[PDB]
This record gives C-alpha cells, structure tokens and sequence, in this order.
C-alpha cells in the first residue's frame, strides 16, 4: 500500500506538488483526476483484503475460544479434537497473536492377545459381563477391563443373567460360583 | 516447464509437464515438495535431486478372527502442541490526507466523489 | 407413559464438497498479450499483476491442504481379511472391487458416473483419485476390524458383533438384544444398504451441492 | 456419509409411579422406570420394553415414605431369603 504512491497511472509525474507547480490549473486538475482514480482504487483494494483476511481471523478466534471453554475448563470426549488419544486435560499459554495448548492425552502401549466369548452357559442360563469381556488364556475364564489388562475370576456380582443358553451364538460352558455358598 | 512435453525446449516425462534436472527413482518414500498428480521430490544422496510417486504410508494388516481379542497392558501419556491465532495488527488510515496531502485543491477535486472515504 | 417394543435401524445419506478446482491467470497474457507498447502501457499501474498471482496461488495451495485435511488422518494402511465372515454382515456394497480397473465400491463408480487459453490454465490436484480411494478403504477397513481404537491408539481387532453389542450399549440398551436378535438386525442392516444403492440413483436432485460447485467455476471462468 | 442409526418402532401405554413404599422406606430404581400392567409392578429400561421383578439389587433405599408425591404401596423382592 505504501509503495503503491510511487505509480504515475498514467500522468507526467507522481509527485503532487511538482505537478501543480508546472501546469495551469485547467491541465493539472486533469492529472490530478488521473492520480487521485489510481490511489483510491489501491485503497479500496487494500481495504477489501482487510475484510476478507478479519473474518478469517474472527474464524480461528471463536474455535480458540470454543477450545478454550471447552478442554482447558473440563475434559472432552470429542475425539481428536483436543489431541490424538483418550483426553485428560490441557494448560494454555500465550503467544504473539495467538495462543498455544498443550494437550495431555492417553495412549496405550502394549497389547497381547486373548480368546472371547459373548456368554458364559452355567445352568442352563446365559451370563453376560456387567462391564468389560470376558477372556481367557487357554486353561480359565477371567472377566477384564477393555482398555487395561486385569483378570478377576467370574462371580455373581460381575454378570446378570439374561435367557437360556440355547439363543446366544458363540456360547460357551464354564463355572460361575456363588460367593455365599462356601459361608 | 508446465503442461508441455519433451519437444518444445536428465529430461523426464510427467503428468504435469517436462521436468529437466532430476533422475527419477522406482522406490516410493513420503512426500517432501510436492509436484502434482501424486509425483514429489527430495534432496538425498552422491547427493541429488530424485523424483519418486507419493507413498501413503506403512502396509499394516490385523489378525481379524471371529473369536479373539486384543488387549492393552501398558499405557502412555504424551504431550502435544496445538496453535491458534487469536488477533490481527490493528490500524486506521486518514484517506484524504492519504491522497492530497496537503493540497487544497486536491481535495477540493476529491470532494466531488461521495462519501467513499467514510 | 410410553415405552417402546420393537425397533428399526435406518442408514442416510450426507453429502458436502471439500475443494474446488484449482486455476491460475497469466495477468500480462490476458491484458495485454504479446504486446510491447501494451505490456510497456501496463508497467504504469504498479503491482496488481502481482497480488492478483499471489492471491490466486494461496487459493490453489489452501485447495490442496483442505483436501489433504479431510482425508489424510491415518498413515498405516489397513487390509479387509480374504474371508468375508462378519457374522451375517454384508459388506459388499461399500468395499472395493478388485475386478474393476479402479479399485473402488460400486457406490462410489455409481457417484463417479452420476457427477459430470487466453492466459488462463487449470492445474491438477496433487493428490489423485486412486490414492483417495486407497485413504477411503483403509479407513474401511480399520472401522470394520477394530472399531474405535485405531484411532486412539495401536489397532486392536474384536469380533464384529461384539464390536455392536459396545456400540448398542453405548446408547443405554443392553447387549443381550443385538446377542438374540442378531440374524434380525444383520437382515434389517443389509436391506437398508440395498435400499440405498438404489435409492441413490433415480433422483436428478441428490448431488446437486456438487453439480453446483461445477457449474459455478464453469460460469466463472465462461464470463 | 452413510450414517447408521436406531429408531424405536412399536409404543404401548403403561402406568408408572416414581417410588415404591415397601416397610416405611422409599425404593428407587438404579437404571429404569417403574411400570405397571395394571396388576404387577416391574422395572424396565426406557428404550426398549423389558419387565423384570422388583428386587433388592436393582434398586436403592432413599429417606422416608411421606416425603415424595406419588409413591405407592408394594411387594419388594428379596433374594437370598429362599436360598
Ligand atoms: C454345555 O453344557 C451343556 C450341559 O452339560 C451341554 O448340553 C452342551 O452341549 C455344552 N456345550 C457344548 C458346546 O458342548
Ligand atoms: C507431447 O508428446 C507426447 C509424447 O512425447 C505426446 O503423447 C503428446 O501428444 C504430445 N503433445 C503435444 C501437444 O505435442
Ligand atoms: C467362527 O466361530 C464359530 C463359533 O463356534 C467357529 O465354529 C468357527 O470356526 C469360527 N470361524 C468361522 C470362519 O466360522
Ligand atoms: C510400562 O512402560 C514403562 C516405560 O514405558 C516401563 O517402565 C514399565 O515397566 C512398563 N510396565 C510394565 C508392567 O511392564
Ligand atoms: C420389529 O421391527 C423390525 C423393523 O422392520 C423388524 O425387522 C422386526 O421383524 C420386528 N419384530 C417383530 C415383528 O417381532
Ligand atoms: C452379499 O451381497 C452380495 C451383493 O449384494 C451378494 O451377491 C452376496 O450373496 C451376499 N452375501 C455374501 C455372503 O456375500
């Protein structure tokens, strides 16, 4: 925008004084005409981008702030919208024009695999875990979380039952004990 | 040299155009400039410059049976950035003193055009 | 009150572009073509040439990292298993084909069919459509194999009823109806994706937030 | 996008109660709303009908019964009386 003062657009100079201290009025109104279309055409350009570049600005503004309200003042279930894992929480920082988050995620590491079964037949009746899989590792049936290995042993308080055993697909035979029968 | 073959103008053929001054490799590695219609370049060693088709990454296949599992015993927690502006630089002009400056009769001639400059 | 007995599953459709065609103007060429006195008439109004090639090169590059944006989330690319066994699943519709010369779903060849030098050029997309494609099914396939979790993490595979029954649960109804009602559901799903093969045909009014970005840089460049 | 979704289907009407007064202590249900077909009183999940007998583990006892509005009189279950 500056630099663009140096353009003749046409006429003999592009200097306004010089031009008016050479010339009779009838001729240098005419340059002047000539001067003043160019610069305010650059002006009215330059304020256009202006506008355009804003309501970008504004965009990226109302996702900070959304983020903002949303990760640093309470933990998000959005997935990847506050860093690439299970979210946990998020600290802010300022910067030049802008912000910066550092996001604290979750990410597990090691995986080893086991054998399913989407019911467990007892009596006659289907069993089916209150919260997490049941798995097995070949000789007994454990019941386990489903993003952190940890086997319990298969009881009363961590099934319901639900039906028969002749309705399930993929059912299989096992041992589910009451813990007030050896009492 | 974009949208001509070998004919108007070591020297190799694209999809995008005649490309002078790169030898072109079979392998595929990922993608560092890019070019066009998946071809991208690097500098890598006798260092040069090489010419491969974009990869999109690792083949990576699972197990899938119909009664076996997967489970987590070890964890991680990370850290990562993210990066936002917030604010532009904020500024104002004086149109009038921007185009006639210090000239009467510059602005005399700028009034007869309406109110552009409010 | 009221409580509901029986149940429905239901599949849409949703449809919204992601980028528009790239182009690119030679100012000097357009203005004032192959002319000295013009080119020389032309050097007396500053820069415009070169903001006007600026800009229109910005928009060219946000073209390529928007599309890039929506598509490339994953880098490990995922592989369906030979054996088609999803316990009553029916897949066939969305996975590719290999037959085909383009290794693409026969909904996809449906949607790619239905769709149709003064300075100025048209410049091609970096990424192709076989390598979009490639994305699409490897994203298939992790969703198909292992749920959520290659998302998160390391790729972990369950079985697919299994995978339904978490997804049944997470909307507070209990396993053991999609555990005794599988054959049911699998039929009612399966019916579902057919109807929408057909039903995405036989209607001039579906992709017209496509047909529209078309016809826009069509008109644009026409005028 | 193919977005894939659930839709209940087939409704009937049924009478409900917010608490149930068994030996002067209120019950309410952990997960569930208490129906009624117009002889016994069950506990069900809300999308999708499934009665089941009101027993001690699929319920809690909160306070007194003359403090909420509407509760009514019943049998409460207990299972390790037979056993
Ligand atoms: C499980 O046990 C029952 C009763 O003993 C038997 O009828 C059934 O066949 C067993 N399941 C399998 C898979 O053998
Ligand atoms: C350019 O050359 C290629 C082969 O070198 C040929 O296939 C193509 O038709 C040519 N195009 C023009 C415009 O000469
Ligand atoms: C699927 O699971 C069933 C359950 O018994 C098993 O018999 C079968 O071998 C498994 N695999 C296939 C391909 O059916
Ligand atoms: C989990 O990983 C950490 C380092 O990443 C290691 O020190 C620790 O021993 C691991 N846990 C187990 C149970 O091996
Ligand atoms: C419940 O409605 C669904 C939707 O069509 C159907 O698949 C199922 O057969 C119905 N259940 C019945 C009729 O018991
Ligand atoms: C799946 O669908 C295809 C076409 O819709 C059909 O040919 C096939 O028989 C169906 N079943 C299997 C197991 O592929």
């Amino acid at each position: 925008l500056v630099k663009q003062l140096s353009s003749n657009f046409g006429a003999i100079s592009s200097v306004l004084n010089d031009i008016l201290s050479r010339l009779d009025p009838p001729e240098a109104e005419v340059q002047i005409d000539r001067l003043i279309t160019g610069r305010l055409q650059s002006l009215q350009t330059y304020v256009t981008q202006q506008l355009i570049r804003a309501a970008e600005i504004r965009a990226s503004a109302n996702l900070a702030a959304t983020k903002m309200s949303e990760c640093v003042l309470g933990q998000s279930k959005r997935v990847d919208f506050c860093g690439k894992g299970y979210h946990l929480m998020s600290f802010p920082q300022s910067a030049p024009h802008g912000v910066v988050f550092l996001h604290v995620t979750y990410v597990p590491a090691q995986e080893k695999n086991f054998t399913t079964a989407p019911a467990i037949c007892h009596d006659g009746k289907a069993h089916f875990p209150r919260e997490g899989v049941f798995v097995s590792n070949g000789t007994h049936w454990f019941v386990t979380q489903r993003n952190f290995y940890e086997p319990q042993i298969i009881t009363t308080d961590n099934t319901f039952v639900s039906g028969n055993c002749d309705v399930v697909i993929g059912i299989v035979n096992n041992t589910v004990y009451d813990p007030l029968q050896p009492e | 040299y974009q949208d001509v073959n070998c004919t108007e103008v070591n020297v190799f053929q694209t999809r995008a155009g005649c490309l002078i001054g790169a030898e072109h490799v079979n392998n595929s590695y990922e993608c560092d400039i890019p070019i066009g219609a998946g071809i991208c370049a690097s500098y890598q060693t006798s260092q040069s410059i090489i010419a491969y088709t974009m990869s999109l990454g690792a083949e990576n296949s699972v197990a899938y049976s119909n009664n076996s599992i997967a489970i987590p015993t070890n964890f991680t927690i990370s850290v990562t950035t993210e990066i936002l502006p917030v604010s532009m630089t904020k500024t104002s002009v004086d149109c009038t003193m921007y185009i006639c400056g210090d000239s009467t009769e510059c602005s005399n001639l700028l009034l007869q055009y309406g109110s552009f400059c409010t | 009150i009221a409580i509901p007995t029986n149940f429905t599953i239901s599949v849409t459709t949703e449809i919204l572009p992601v980028s528009m065609t790239k182009t690119s103007v030679d100012c000097t060429m357009y203005i004032c073509g192959d002319s000295t006195e013009c080119s020389n008439l032309l050097l007396q109004y500053g820069s415009f040439c070169t903001q006007l090639n600026r800009a229109l090169t910005g928009i060219a590059v946000e073209q390529d990292k928007n599309t890039q944006e929506v598509f490339a989330q994953v880098k490990q690319i995922y592989k369906t298993p030979p054996i088609k066994d999803f316990g009553g699943f029916n897949f066939s519709q969305i996975l590719p084909d290999p037959s085909k010369p383009s290794k693409r779903s026969p909904i996809e060849d449906l949607l790619f069919n239905k769709v149709t030098f003064n300075g100025l050029t048209v410049l091609p997309p970096l990424l192709t459509d076989e390598m979009i494609a490639q994305y699409t099914s490897a994203l298939l396939a992790g969703t198909i194999t292992s749920g959520w979790t290659f998302g998160a993490g390391p790729a972990l595979q369950i079985p697919f009823p299994m995978q339904m029954a978490y997804r049944f649960n997470g909307i507070g109804v209990t396993q053991n109806v999609l555990y005794e009602n599988q054959k049911l559901i699998a039929n009612q799903f399966n019916s579902a994706i057919g109807k929408i093969q057909d039903s995405l045909s036989s209607t001039p009014s579906a992709l017209g937030k496509l047909q529209d970005v078309v016809n826009q840089n069509a008109q644009a460049l026409n005028t």
